[PDB]
Protein backbone atom coordinates (compact mmCIF):
# COMPACT_ATOMS: atom_id res chain seq x y z
CA UNK A 1 0.00 0.00 0.00
CA UNK A 2 2.67 2.59 0.61
CA UNK A 3 4.30 1.89 -2.78
CA UNK A 4 1.33 2.52 -4.41
CA UNK A 5 0.85 5.83 -2.27
CA UNK A 6 4.31 6.43 -2.84
CA UNK A 7 3.98 6.07 -7.18
CA UNK A 8 0.80 7.87 -6.94
CA UNK A 9 2.89 10.89 -5.29
CA UNK A 10 5.74 10.69 -7.59
CA UNK A 11 3.39 10.92 -10.64
CA UNK A 12 1.45 14.55 -8.85
CA UNK A 13 4.86 15.35 -8.15
CA UNK A 14 6.33 14.77 -12.00
CA UNK A 15 2.87 16.36 -12.98
CA UNK A 16 3.66 19.62 -11.21
CA UNK A 17 7.26 19.97 -12.10
CA UNK A 18 6.02 18.96 -15.88
CA UNK A 19 3.89 22.53 -14.97
CA UNK A 20 6.35 24.55 -13.93
CA UNK A 21 9.15 23.60 -16.52
CA UNK A 22 6.65 25.26 -19.17
CA UNK A 23 5.75 28.38 -16.63
CA UNK A 24 9.92 28.34 -16.55
CA UNK A 25 10.46 28.00 -20.50
CA UNK A 26 7.42 30.46 -21.00
CA UNK A 27 8.48 33.13 -18.62
CA UNK A 28 12.27 33.11 -20.11
CA UNK A 29 10.70 33.38 -23.48
CA UNK A 30 12.51 30.30 -25.03
CA UNK A 31 12.92 29.42 -28.62
CA UNK A 32 15.11 26.48 -28.55
CA UNK A 33 14.01 24.27 -31.00
CA UNK A 34 15.93 21.32 -28.31
CA UNK A 35 13.91 22.62 -25.58
CA UNK A 36 11.00 22.65 -27.32
CA UNK A 37 11.07 19.33 -28.38
CA UNK A 38 11.84 18.36 -24.68
CA UNK A 39 8.61 19.63 -23.23
CA UNK A 40 6.68 17.62 -26.22
CA UNK A 41 8.54 14.40 -25.22
CA UNK A 42 7.71 15.53 -21.56
CA UNK A 43 4.41 16.06 -22.28
CA UNK A 44 4.00 12.36 -24.00
CA UNK A 45 5.55 11.11 -20.93
CA UNK A 46 3.52 12.39 -18.54
CA UNK A 47 0.59 11.26 -20.15
CA UNK A 48 1.89 7.38 -20.28
CA UNK A 49 3.10 7.89 -16.69
CA UNK A 50 -0.61 8.45 -15.94
CA UNK A 51 -1.91 5.80 -17.86
CA UNK A 52 0.61 3.18 -16.06
CA UNK A 53 0.36 4.84 -12.91
CA UNK A 54 -3.93 3.90 -13.07
CA UNK A 55 -3.03 0.38 -14.49
CA UNK A 56 -0.95 -0.17 -11.43
CA UNK A 57 -3.81 1.07 -8.96
CA UNK A 58 -6.10 -1.08 -10.61
CA UNK A 59 -3.82 -4.31 -9.88
CA UNK A 60 -3.04 -3.44 -7.06
CA UNK A 61 -6.90 -3.60 -5.81
CA UNK A 62 -7.38 -6.42 -7.66
CA UNK A 63 -4.05 -8.11 -5.73
CA UNK A 64 -5.86 -7.15 -2.18
CA UNK A 65 -9.50 -8.16 -3.48
CA UNK A 66 -8.11 -11.90 -3.77
CA UNK A 67 -4.17 -12.36 -3.10
CA UNK A 68 -2.58 -15.17 -4.30
CA UNK A 69 0.97 -16.15 -5.45
CA UNK A 70 0.51 -15.40 -8.94
CA UNK A 71 -1.25 -12.29 -8.55
CA UNK A 72 1.63 -11.10 -5.94
CA UNK A 73 3.91 -11.59 -9.09
CA UNK A 74 2.16 -10.24 -11.58
CA UNK A 75 1.84 -7.10 -9.20
CA UNK A 76 5.43 -7.08 -8.81
CA UNK A 77 5.94 -7.15 -12.43
CA UNK A 78 3.50 -4.21 -12.82
CA UNK A 79 5.64 -2.62 -10.24
CA UNK A 80 8.50 -2.99 -12.25
CA UNK A 81 7.46 -2.18 -15.40
CA UNK A 82 5.93 1.53 -13.42
CA UNK A 83 9.68 2.02 -11.81
CA UNK A 84 10.90 2.25 -15.36
CA UNK A 85 8.29 4.48 -16.95
CA UNK A 86 8.99 6.70 -13.42
CA UNK A 87 13.09 6.15 -14.59
CA UNK A 88 11.96 7.42 -18.22
CA UNK A 89 9.88 10.21 -16.92
CA UNK A 90 12.82 12.01 -14.82
CA UNK A 91 15.65 11.11 -17.47
CA UNK A 92 13.17 13.40 -19.61
CA UNK A 93 12.42 15.71 -17.17
CA UNK A 94 16.52 16.11 -16.32
CA UNK A 95 16.89 16.91 -20.00
CA UNK A 96 14.73 19.75 -20.06
CA UNK A 97 16.36 20.72 -16.94
CA UNK A 98 19.93 20.80 -18.48
CA UNK A 99 18.17 22.56 -21.89
CA UNK A 100 17.40 25.42 -19.22
CA UNK A 101 20.22 25.56 -17.03
CA UNK A 102 22.86 25.45 -20.04
CA UNK B 1 58.88 -18.55 -32.85
CA UNK B 2 55.82 -17.23 -33.46
CA UNK B 3 54.33 -19.63 -36.12
CA UNK B 4 53.14 -21.61 -32.95
CA UNK B 5 52.70 -18.50 -30.94
CA UNK B 6 50.36 -17.09 -33.46
CA UNK B 7 48.38 -20.18 -33.80
CA UNK B 8 47.68 -20.40 -30.56
CA UNK B 9 46.32 -16.49 -30.43
CA UNK B 10 44.31 -17.72 -33.18
CA UNK B 11 42.95 -20.91 -31.00
CA UNK B 12 42.02 -18.38 -28.07
CA UNK B 13 39.80 -16.35 -30.49
CA UNK B 14 38.15 -18.80 -31.64
CA UNK B 15 37.21 -19.63 -28.15
CA UNK B 16 36.81 -16.42 -26.62
CA UNK B 17 34.23 -15.69 -29.28
CA UNK B 18 32.96 -19.25 -28.30
CA UNK B 19 32.31 -18.14 -24.95
CA UNK B 20 31.06 -14.88 -25.78
CA UNK B 21 28.28 -16.72 -27.64
CA UNK B 22 27.28 -18.99 -25.24
CA UNK B 23 26.91 -16.37 -22.53
CA UNK B 24 24.72 -14.10 -24.60
CA UNK B 25 22.43 -17.09 -25.29
CA UNK B 26 22.53 -17.65 -21.55
CA UNK B 27 22.18 -13.50 -20.59
CA UNK B 28 19.01 -14.19 -22.99
CA UNK B 29 17.72 -17.56 -21.73
CA UNK B 30 17.96 -15.68 -18.17
CA UNK B 31 15.95 -13.06 -18.88
CA UNK B 32 13.28 -15.12 -20.96
CA UNK B 33 13.09 -17.34 -17.95
CA UNK B 34 13.17 -15.30 -15.27
CA UNK B 35 10.99 -12.37 -16.35
CA UNK B 36 7.95 -15.38 -16.00
CA UNK B 37 8.65 -15.59 -12.32
CA UNK B 38 10.46 -12.75 -10.72
CA UNK B 39 10.10 -14.28 -7.37
CA UNK B 40 13.34 -16.66 -8.02
CA UNK B 41 15.54 -13.79 -7.01
CA UNK B 42 18.82 -15.94 -6.73
CA UNK B 43 18.47 -17.38 -9.82
CA UNK B 44 18.04 -14.40 -11.71
CA UNK B 45 20.60 -11.83 -9.79
CA UNK B 46 23.53 -15.07 -9.63
CA UNK B 47 22.82 -15.59 -13.30
CA UNK B 48 23.24 -12.02 -14.06
CA UNK B 49 26.43 -11.76 -12.11
CA UNK B 50 27.95 -14.85 -14.54
CA UNK B 51 26.87 -13.26 -17.67
CA UNK B 52 28.49 -9.81 -16.69
CA UNK B 53 31.52 -11.94 -15.44
CA UNK B 54 32.02 -13.39 -18.89
CA UNK B 55 31.56 -10.44 -20.84
CA UNK B 56 34.44 -8.64 -18.82
CA UNK B 57 36.53 -12.08 -19.79
CA UNK B 58 35.80 -11.68 -23.23
CA UNK B 59 36.85 -8.15 -23.43
CA UNK B 60 40.04 -8.82 -21.56
CA UNK B 61 40.94 -11.53 -24.08
CA UNK B 62 40.38 -9.65 -27.13
CA UNK B 63 43.03 -6.77 -25.37
CA UNK B 64 45.53 -9.41 -24.32
CA UNK B 65 45.59 -10.68 -27.70
CA UNK B 66 45.88 -7.01 -29.20
CA UNK B 67 48.97 -6.78 -27.09
CA UNK B 68 50.48 -10.11 -28.00
CA UNK B 69 49.57 -9.33 -31.45
CA UNK B 70 52.11 -6.42 -31.28
CA UNK B 71 54.96 -8.64 -29.71
CA UNK B 72 54.71 -11.55 -31.83
CA UNK B 73 54.93 -9.28 -34.86
CA UNK B 74 58.05 -8.04 -33.17
CA UNK B 75 59.43 -11.28 -32.89
CA UNK B 76 58.70 -12.10 -36.33
CA UNK B 77 61.77 -9.97 -37.38
CA UNK B 78 64.11 -11.82 -36.08
CA UNK B 79 65.56 -12.97 -39.37
CA UNK B 80 65.49 -9.96 -41.14
CA UNK B 81 67.19 -8.21 -37.33
CA UNK B 82 69.93 -11.38 -37.50
CA UNK B 83 70.75 -10.42 -41.39
CA UNK B 84 70.85 -6.81 -41.16
CA UNK B 85 73.31 -6.90 -37.81
CA UNK B 86 75.53 -9.60 -39.76
CA UNK B 87 75.83 -6.56 -42.61
CA UNK B 88 76.34 -3.90 -40.21
CA UNK B 89 78.98 -6.48 -38.01
CA UNK B 90 80.87 -6.92 -41.65
CA UNK B 91 80.94 -2.82 -41.79
CA UNK B 92 81.98 -2.44 -39.03
CA UNK B 93 85.15 -4.61 -39.47
CA UNK B 94 85.56 -3.42 -42.91
CA UNK B 95 85.55 0.01 -41.40
CA UNK B 96 88.06 -0.58 -38.82
CA UNK B 97 90.28 -2.35 -41.85
CA UNK B 98 90.29 0.96 -43.42
CA UNK B 99 90.74 2.78 -40.72
CA UNK B 100 94.16 0.75 -39.52
CA UNK B 101 95.42 0.93 -43.46
CA UNK B 102 94.97 4.91 -42.94
CA UNK B 103 97.07 5.09 -39.91
CA UNK B 104 99.80 3.09 -41.26
CA UNK B 105 99.60 5.15 -44.51
CA UNK B 106 99.41 8.35 -42.30
CA UNK B 107 103.10 7.47 -40.84
CA UNK B 108 104.60 6.54 -44.17
CA UNK B 109 103.86 9.74 -45.60
CA UNK B 110 104.85 11.86 -42.63
CA UNK B 111 107.68 9.31 -42.01
CA UNK B 112 108.84 9.49 -46.00
CA UNK B 113 106.36 12.02 -47.67
CA UNK B 114 106.47 10.52 -51.19
CA UNK B 115 103.86 11.48 -53.70
CA UNK B 116 103.09 7.62 -54.02
CA UNK B 117 102.28 7.70 -50.19
CA UNK B 118 99.97 10.96 -50.83
CA UNK B 119 97.84 9.08 -53.46
CA UNK B 120 97.75 6.03 -51.45
CA UNK B 121 96.18 8.93 -48.45
CA UNK B 122 93.84 9.74 -51.49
Amino acid sequence: RAIVEHNAIIVENNRIIAAVLELIVRALNLTDAEVIKALIELRLSTLELVAATASLREITEELKKNPSEDALVEHNRAIVEHNAIIVENNRIIAAVLELIVG
Amino acid sequence: GSEVEILKALLELKKSTAELKRATASLRAITEELKKNPSEDALVEHNRAIVEHNAIIVENNRIIAAVLMLIVVAVGMTQEIKKALEELVASTAELKRATASLRAITEELKKNPSEDALVEHN
